[PDB]
């Protein structure tokens, strides 16, 4: 067993062109050729922020995308969220239904000021 | 009750707008799965308040705040049960859903397509949250049915093998 | 890299991660002898479980035979 | 999984050769027959194989295995399935 | 770029047991020529590793001292009380 | 070998050995490699419930 | 065709694998594919081709009653856990006809590169039929065997798809 | 346990059924039983919302531990010794089941060897 | 409603006396105006039907089907002007004027007043579809098509003119309003029975039935896209539309007269389920699904509940937008490879994202899943087929499995795995392409927002 | 089960991405010092689902034995139940005996780096989760039953005898 | 070394 001469002779050949082909996937240096390219105000602050490096202006840029997060994703979709729920929907019957609180003995009652009376004597045992 | 309806329901709107955002508005491409990562990470803050005050009183309370469909007798409306469940299951499954995709920042950082995968992650915990706070039983299959079909997209994800296709 | 890899041979490894490895480890059996010093009846036994065989005809109200 | 080079190729299939018994390390080249040279018989080419799919992980069908005869074939054998070109 | 191989002599099966299996088989009049092919997985950093058990108690003795401070100090806490 | 002539309506296609693609060799160098086909040879009558993600029919070891 | 040489290589390399799934260990696998291999070796000069047949076959009833059910296979052969995982990347190098003028513009250079191998198959394609036609038999080719060039600046014939094939791990 | 394989390998008329115990007056042997206390009010218990299977003559004591509970927010490492007092008082109650098995028991024994005594007679 | 009608009449000479390069550009613009003006019949009201004239009215069952007509006509000079680029100029416009007479047939097919109006009309509408599936068919098979169509749809429809004529000898009046206050129990004998087939084996061949729908996989798979598109999202509704009008006067009769037909459908929507599994073309593939999704609209009208009734309207309408989807979907592939085989071209999810996107929301909607409209109807459907018989889920939930598995065996087959290397001319999707996928599936997920407008008269 | 489930997928995706896409144990081995991360998060995670005393399993699993044992039930349900319970050990020991003790069975090329710190965090969060979250979930949800805490000994320690075996 | 990525046209 073993490749008859034809085939070597063929699979060197294929294996010239092949290797050819994957040299000529590289990118030359320039590529990828991209168009104009835009830029913000804000990231000129930034890029020229904290090319400084250390490790006290890294957590000011940090702490300052933390915060627009929190702005736009908690702050102002709860804003929304409050003034729907408190001017649509608890104006309407029955939107949002509260299991009530529990009423313990010897709990005062906010709205009353009425007092619940204690349980009775336990017959103490022996724990 | 202000406080417990606003930020239960802000749990699950702050899940959405990563997928709104991949309208192309916002978007950029490489900050993506940080993004999403991110937006867990407070989801999961959020759904701790909300859980601290069942712990602290028991407080547990329907909202159903919209009327979609009255089929005679049968008003079907968009409701939301926070009770003893969802408030543990939340941010159970949050925290957790947090270290996975973290972790796969890492794992998946090679793959060409790892913002959809991304985005296909995000959409399950949509569709399991719409499912474990579910108040009717047509909610239910909405969120029953949300999980099977991303699922189905996940588990196909390199959809080339035909082994993961079948 | 900063791990290269190695041919043949136990690979490299930083510092980092073997400290925390075994603080994760020391805390786990930490975390398993504390709650074991102070829980201990959680595993083994809350209360003593009776033995019916020797509870008293007279308090469990069974007559004498004969009546 | 760092990418692999000719020359790394050739230096780890021939690193595995010089760890077989019956073969002499110091009558070894990438151009050695393995049967006329080396005398070896086809049993020994099949276990010489199999080194190689484990050296490398990955398997080489019998088909296309019964036809690397010297080190140097085995190198491009491995070589054009990983795409190695330099 | 070029990584550097480790010698290939210093793969030994001697000490190994790799070398009773090679012992063994000669008593069988047989001899195992892929032994030093192997030899790395025993050898190195590879040599010694953890039985079960000492895998279970990873730890343990940091966390054993790091409890009987504990409790000293919880002793401590109490009898200032 | 065509199948039987009953009234069923195969006509003269081929009764092809009832084998699943799956049993096909993964290393050849098929012109569908998805399907294990080459060009122009007869396909089973049955292909489209013999495609790997379908009836596969290989042995078992038990 | 399997020549009988071909089948008992074929099957000592089945049973080492599955011998290897059994084992394991390394040390213990050593030990036992040297005893596998004696029995090979045992029967190596059987000069009767009637009763070689007859041990041959009687190895295959004994590997499929020792066959491992669940052997080891290779992440990426058939049946792996990584077999065609990448198939999904593999893009065809036609594709790239269709991109639109201002992508192809971000890589002028792998473009002109390209325009080269589209020339240099052009060019070959009439000899490769040629040398296809004038070697091939009257009845038609009997083999799949595709021959070399013979010449030079030949190419094999029937080179393009094999040369320009996706890369294996294309993305 | 061992109750078990008297009752489905051996003879089961002088064991209890578990879902028909009790089958004896209670007053049979029993001179002057007294009615089990229960300190928890009807309203006591809606108004905490109590479990309905919690509403149990135990439930005095899980009232007194949710009320620390809530009241020791957010210290869940205190009301212990509440929680204690609970788990003893449903230990005790667990205890007057065992008891309530033991005399059925005693008393399917006593009945039967009441019959062959009074078999043997004749 | 002639400020419909003559805006439709009007897109014929608008196509003839138009400049010979822009007959797609004018009738598609005008055609989605009237579409855009069709929303000002959604003005119903609790009680009473909206009622034009002596001629026309529409009430919540005509008004979501004459917004789809409408809608589908710009939709289908989409479809359609690709694979006619080449056709002379005169033939373009005779068959852009086969569209538009279809669209006007069908606007007062849906609003007429008078079921002999309603007969002359829904009978009108044959002669167009015949000659757009017999003269601009691509196959051979279409000659047979045109007269499978024909001839099943007449054979049941002439039985049909006798019964109206018979109906309005006796009652005096064939207009619906007067129908509903005019009534008569009809009484349990032989002659009534045969009233009773009379009156339905139309409608019946026009779902189609199960047995009697023959004539659907030929016509649907040999019609050009546009014939296609309007047979299968349109013209099976008549068949529906005209059963839920005619069910008035059949009580107490369709009682029992309904459980043949029960059976063909409860059983025959898990045969043509089945066979789509087996199915090796692509388009007849997707014309089998429609006759399972039909067997549904069959039980529910059969059956007469409030719910069975509410979910008939909305598949009708979430079986309109899909299955045209997926036609156009597979015609797409078609105008790439010229083929209908399934399994010939795969793996186009990596030569075409955005349009495997396409497929699997059209998958999904086939496949019903909520809160699409398709499953709203299909619910509604099974929930009321349940209290006529709690068995019956047997049957539905069988249907639904079997839906799942050739809905995404479509997708597999189609998008995923390996692509076939010897085509190389799949060229990437056109803008035009794109649009016509997006203005099926956009309006379909937006009425699951407002799902009230297209659940008919008993919401 | 959430937590230590997690973490132990997580776990064996650290260990497949080392050893290049390998998912079969008999080609792992002598991983506990190359990867001492993957391996304490793997032994932990371990003895979270086999309820070793106070990790998170221990406050779902052991509770949930102790009430079949004491319950009304079928008697050959509860059998099955405790003979998976022993087995659950069995499979846990089998992936740590195979991936992590022993000698390497892995290609030559070792490429094994658990250094990432997307990695480290995530299993570390999970981690902590897996020791602490089934203590303080037990600790703060109301009660909502009747707990059974009197049982015969040997009903009290069957889920651990059986895990021990 | 970074390579040619052979994708379908997005730009349509
Ligand atoms: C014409 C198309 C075929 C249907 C036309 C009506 C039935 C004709 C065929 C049956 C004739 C004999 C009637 C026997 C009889 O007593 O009635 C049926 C008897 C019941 O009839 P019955 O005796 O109770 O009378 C019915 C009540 N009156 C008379 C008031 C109308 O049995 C059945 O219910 C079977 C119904 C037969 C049809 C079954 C489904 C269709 C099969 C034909 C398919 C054709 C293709
Ligand atoms: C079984 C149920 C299954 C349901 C499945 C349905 C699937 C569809 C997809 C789900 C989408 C859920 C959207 C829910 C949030 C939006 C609600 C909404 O659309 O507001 C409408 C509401 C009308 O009130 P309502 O009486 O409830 O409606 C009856 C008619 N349907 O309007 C209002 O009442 C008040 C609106 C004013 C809000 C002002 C806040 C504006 C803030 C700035 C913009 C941001
Ligand atoms: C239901 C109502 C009946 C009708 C609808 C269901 C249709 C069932 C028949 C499926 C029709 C074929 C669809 C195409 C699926 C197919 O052919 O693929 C085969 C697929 C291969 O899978 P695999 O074994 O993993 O092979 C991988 C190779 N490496 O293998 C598969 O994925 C198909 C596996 C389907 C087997 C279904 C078995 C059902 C068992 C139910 C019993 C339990 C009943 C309920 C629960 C018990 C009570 C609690
Ligand atoms: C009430 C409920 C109704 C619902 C149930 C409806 C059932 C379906 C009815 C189907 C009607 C028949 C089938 C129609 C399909 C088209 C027929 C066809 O294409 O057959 C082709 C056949 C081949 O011959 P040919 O086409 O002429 O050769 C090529 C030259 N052109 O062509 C021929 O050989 C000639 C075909 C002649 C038949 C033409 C159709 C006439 C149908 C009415 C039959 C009239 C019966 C009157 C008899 C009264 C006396 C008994
Ligand atoms: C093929 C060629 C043969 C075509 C079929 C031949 C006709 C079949 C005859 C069916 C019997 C219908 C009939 O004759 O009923 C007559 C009945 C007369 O009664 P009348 O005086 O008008 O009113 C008082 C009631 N006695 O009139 C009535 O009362 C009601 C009549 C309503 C109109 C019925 C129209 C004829 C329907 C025949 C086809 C219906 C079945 C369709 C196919 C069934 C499925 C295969
Ligand atoms: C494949 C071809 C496709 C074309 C299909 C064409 C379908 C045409 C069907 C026409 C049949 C109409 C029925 C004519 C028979 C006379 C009806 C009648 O008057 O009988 C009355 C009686 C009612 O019974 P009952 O409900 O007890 O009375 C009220 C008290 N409760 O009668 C009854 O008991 C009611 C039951 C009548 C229905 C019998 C169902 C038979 C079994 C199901 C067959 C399904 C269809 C088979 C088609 C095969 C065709 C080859
Ligand atoms: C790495 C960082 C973690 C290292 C922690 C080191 C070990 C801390 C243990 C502290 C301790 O020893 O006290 C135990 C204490 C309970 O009080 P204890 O002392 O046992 O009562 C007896 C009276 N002397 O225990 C406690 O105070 C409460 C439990 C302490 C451990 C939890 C630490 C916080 C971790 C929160 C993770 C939550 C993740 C899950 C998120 C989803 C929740 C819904
Ligand atoms: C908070 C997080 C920082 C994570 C980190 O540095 O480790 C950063 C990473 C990328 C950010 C997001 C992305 O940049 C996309 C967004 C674009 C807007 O400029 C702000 C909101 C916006 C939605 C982001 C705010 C947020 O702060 C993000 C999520
Ligand atoms: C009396 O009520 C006894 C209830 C059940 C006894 C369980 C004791 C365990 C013995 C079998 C465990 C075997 C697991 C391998």
């Amino acid at each position: 067993s073993g490749y008859t001469p034809e085939e070597k002779l063929r699979l060197q050949q294929l294996r010239e062109l092949r290797r050819r082909w994957l040299k000529d996937q590289e990118l030359s240096p320039r590529e990828p050729v991209l168009p104009p390219q835009r830029v913000s105000p804000v990231e000129r602050f930034w890029n020229k922020f904290l090319q400084d490096g250390a490790l006290w202006k890294n957590v000011i840029y940090k702490t300052y995308r933390h915060s627009i997060f929190a702005f736009t994703h908690v702050l102002i979709p709860v804003w929304i969220i409050h003034y729907y729920l408190k001017y649509h929907v608890t104006t309407k019957p029955y939107t949002i239904v509260e299991k009530k609180p529990r009423i313990f003995p010897g709990d005062t009652i906010l709205e009353t000021g009425e007092v619940i009376p204690p349980m009775k004597e336990f017959p103490d045992q022996h724990h | 009750m202000n406080m417990f309806s606003s930020l239960s329901l802000v749990t699950l709107l702050l899940l959405t707008m990563p997928i709104m955002m991949m309208s192309f508005n916002t978007y950029k491409p490489s900050n993506y799965p940080l993004y999403v990562k991110t937006a867990i990470s407070y989801a999961f803050i959020t759904s701790m308040i909300p859980t601290m005050m069942f712990i602290h009183s028991g407080q547990e309370l329907i909202i159903s705040n919209w009327h979609w469909l009255t089929i005679q007798t049968l008003k079907l409306s968009l409701s939301f049960k926070m009770d003893y469940f969802s408030m543990m299951f939340i941010p159970v499954a949050l925290f957790v859903t947090w270290s996975i995709m973290e972790f796969s920042m890492w794992y998946m950082y090679s793959d060409p397509n790892i913002n959809k995968f991304f985005k296909y992650l995000l959409l399950f915990l949509i569709t399991m949250l719409i499912l474990v706070t579910a108040n009717n039983l047509f909610q239910l299959f909405i969120g029953w049915e949300g999980v099977g079909i991303m699922s189905f997209l996940l588990i196909g994800w390199w959809y080339g093998r035909a082994d993961a296709n079948t | 890299a900063h791990i290269e890899p190695r041919y043949r041979q136990f690979p490299q490894l930083t510092r980092s991660q073997v400290i925390q490895a075994e603080f994760f480890s020391a805390t786990m059996w930490f975390w398993i002898l504390w709650r074991f010093w102070h829980d201990s009846d959680a595993v083994l036994g809350h209360f003593p479980y009776p033995d019916p065989s020797q509870w008293t005809d007279e308090e469990l109200g069974i007559p004498p035979d004969d009546e | 999984a760092p990418p692999l080079t000719l020359e790394g190729i050739k230096d780890r299939v021939l690193y595995v050769l010089k760890l077989y018994d019956k073969i002499d390390p110091e009558k070894l080249s990438v151009n050695s027959h393995f049967m006329k040279d080396l005398g070896l018989d086809s049993l020994d080419q099949v276990e010489i194989i199999m080194a190689m799919e484990d050296e490398f992980g990955f398997e080489i069908p019998d088909i296309d295995a019964e036809k690397l005869m010297c080190p140097q074939e085995i190198v491009d054998y491995i070589a054009d399935k990983k795409d190695v070109y330099e | 770029s070029k990584m550097e191989l480790p010698d290939y002599k210093q793969w030994k099966i001697e000490g190994t047991p790799l070398e009773t299996v090679q012992e063994k088989l000669a008593a069988r009049g047989l001899r195992d020529p892929w032994g030093r092919n192997e030899a790395w997985r025993y050898m190195g950093g590879f040599a010694n590793n953890v039985s079960f058990v000492g895998a279970l108690l990873k730890g343990f003795k940091w966390g054993f001292a790091a409890f009987v401070v504990a409790i000293g100090a919880e002793y401590y806490l109490e009898s200032q009380k | 070998e065509p199948y039987p002539d009953d009234g069923t309506g195969y006509g003269d296609y081929p009764k092809l050995p009832d084998r699943s693609q799956q049993e096909r060799d993964p290393w050849y160098d098929w012109d569908h490699p998805d399907l294990r086909l080459n060009w122009g040879e007869p396909m089973h009558w049955d292909l489209d419930m013999y495609i790997r993600n379908r009836v596969d029919t290989s042995p078992t070891p038990v | 065709y399997l020549t009988h040489q071909q089948k008992v290589l074929r099957l000592y390399k089945r049973a080492l694998r599955h011998l290897e799934s059994w084992c394991i260990h390394r040390d213990k696998y050593r030990y036992f594919a040297c005893l596998l291999r004696a029995r090979f070796d045992e029967h190596k000069n059987e000069k009767d081709m009637v009763k070689a047949t007859q041990l041959l076959r009687e190895a295959e009833e004994e590997f499929w009653h020792g066959q491992h059910p669940q052997p080891y296979i290779f992440p990426e052969s058939p049946g792996g856990t990584s077999y065609e995982r990448y198939e999904c990347y593999k893009v065809p190098e036609w594709c790239l006809d269709d991109w639109h003028p201002s992508e192809k513009a971000m890589y002028p250079d792998y473009f002109a590169k390209r325009e080269q191998w589209k020339k240099l198959r052009r060019e070959s394609w009439e000899r490769e039929v040629k040398q296809l036609q004038e070697e091939t038999p009257v009845g038609g080719p009997r083999t799949e065997a595709l021959p070399p060039a013979r010449k030079q600046g030949d190419l094999p014939p029937l080179w393009w798809h094999i040369v320009t094939r996706p890369r294996e791990r294309p993305m | 346990g061992a109750h078990l394989a008297r009752r489905y390998l051996g003879d089961a008329s002088v064991e209890p059924d578990p879902l028909r115990m009790p089958t004896f007056p209670p007053d049979y042997g029993f001179p002057e039983r007294k009615e089990r206390e229960m300190v928890a009010t009807q309203q006591e218990m809606n108004d905490a919302q109590l479990v309905l299977q919690q509403r149990d003559y135990c439930a005095h004591y899980l009232i007194r531990f949710l009320k620390c509970k809530r009241d020791s927010f957010p210290n869940f490492l205190a009301c212990k010794h509440e929680r204690h007092d609970w788990d003893y008082c449903e230990h005790l109650d667990y205890v007057k089941r065992m008891k309530e098995f033991e005399r059925e028991r005693r008393l399917l024994q006593r009945k039967k060897r009441r019959e062959q005594r009074e078999a043997d007679m004749a | 409603m002639l400020k419909y009608i003559i805006p439709t009449i009007m897109l014929m000479p608008l196509t003839w006396l138009s400049k010979n390069n822009m007959i797609w550009v004018n009738s598609t613009a005008h055609s989605l105006l009237i579409s855009f003006t069709s929303l000002l019949l959604m003005n119903q009201f609790g009680d009473n039907s909206l009622n034009f004239s002596l001629l026309f009215f529409s009430d919540s069952l005509s008004t979501p089907l004459l917004i789809l007509t409408m809608w589908l006509l710009p939709l289908m000079l989409m479809a359609s002007q690709h694979h006619l680029s080449k056709e002379n100029l005169t033939r373009k416009k005779l068959f852009i004027t086969m569209l538009i007479s279809l669209q006007l047939f069908l606007i007062m097919t849906f609003t007429a007043m008078e079921l002999i109006l309603f007969y002359i009309l829904f009978e009108a509408t044959l002669v167009p579809t015949l000659i757009i599936i017999t003269r601009w068919g691509n196959q051979t098979e279409r000659l047979n098509a045109g007269l499978y169509f024909l001839f099943y749809t007449l054979a049941g429809s002439l039985p049909l003119l006798v019964a109206l004529i018979y109906i309005q000898n006796t009652v005096g009046s064939l207009n619906f309003l007067m129908l509903q206050y005019w009534v008569q129990p009809v009484h349990n004998s032989w002659s009534n029975v045969f009233m009773w087939l009379a009156c339905m084996m139309a409608f019946m061949v026009k779902m189609p039935l199960y047995g009697l729908h023959l004539w659907l996989p030929k016509a649907h798979v040999e019609a050009p896209i546009a014939g296609s598109m309007v047979l299968a999202a349109v013209l099976l509704k008549l068949g529906g539309y005209g059963m839920l009008r005619i069910t008035l006067i059949l009580n107490p009769m369709t009682d029992f007269m309904a459980y043949p037909f029960i059976m063909l459908s409860l059983w025959g929507m898990i045969m043509t389920s089945s066979i789509c599994l087996r199915q090796t073309d692509l388009k007849s593939l997707i014309a089998y699904s429609s006759v399972s999704h039909m067997a549904l609209v069959i039980v529910a009208i059969l059956i007469q509940t409030p719910w069975s009734y509410m979910g008939a309207t909305a598949l009708m309408i979430a079986h309109g937008l899909t299955s045209s989807m997926l036609f156009c979907l597979a015609n797409s592939n078609y105008e790439r490879i010229h083929s209908r085989t399934m399994i010939l071209a795969r793996g186009l999810q990596t030569l075409l994202p955005l349009m495997a996107t396409w497929w699997l929301l059209a998958s999904l909607t086939n496949l019903a899943l909520p809160p699409t409209i398709n499953l709203i109807g299909e619910l509604f459907v099974v929930m009321s087929t349940f209290s006529w018989s709690n068995i019956t889920i047997i049957l539905m939930g069988v249907n639904m499995v079997i839906t799942a598995l050739y809905s995404l065996y479509m997708l597999i087959m189609t998008q995923r795995g390996k692509y076939t290397y010897h085509i190389n001319n799949i060229s990437p999707s056109f803008t035009r392409e794109n649009a016509l996928m997006s203005l099926h599936i956009l309006p379909l997920l937006l009425l699951t927002l407002n799902p009230k407008i297209i659940l008919g008269p008993l919401y | 089960h959430a937590f230590f489930k997690a973490m132990l997928f997580m776990c064996s995706g650290s260990i497949i991405h080392s050893l290049n896409d390998e998912q079969d144990i008999r080609k792992m081995g002598g991983l506990f010092k190359a990867m001492p991360f993957t391996t304490t998060a793997l032994i932990v995670g371990s003895l979270a689902l086999t309820g070793m005393p106070f990790l998170t399993g221990f406050y779902s699993k052991d509770l949930i034995i102790e009430a079949a044992n004491t319950s009304y039930t079928n008697a050959w349900a509860l059998l099955m139940t405790l003979i998976a319970t022993s087995f659950t050990a069995i499979y846990s020991t089998r992936i740590i005996f195979f991936a992590l003790l022993g000698q390497p069975r892995f290609p030559t090329l070792v490429n094994i780096n658990e250094n990432n710190p997307l990695l480290i965090n995530s299993i570390k969060r999970l981690l902590i989760g897996s020791l602490f979250a089934g203590y303080i979930i037990s600790n703060n949800i109301p009660p909502t039953t009747i707990p059974q805490m009197t049982m015969p000994y040997y009903l009290k320690t069957t889920a651990l005898i059986v895990t021990i075996l | 070394k970074r390579l040619f990525i052979i994708k379908p046209s997005g730009f349509y």
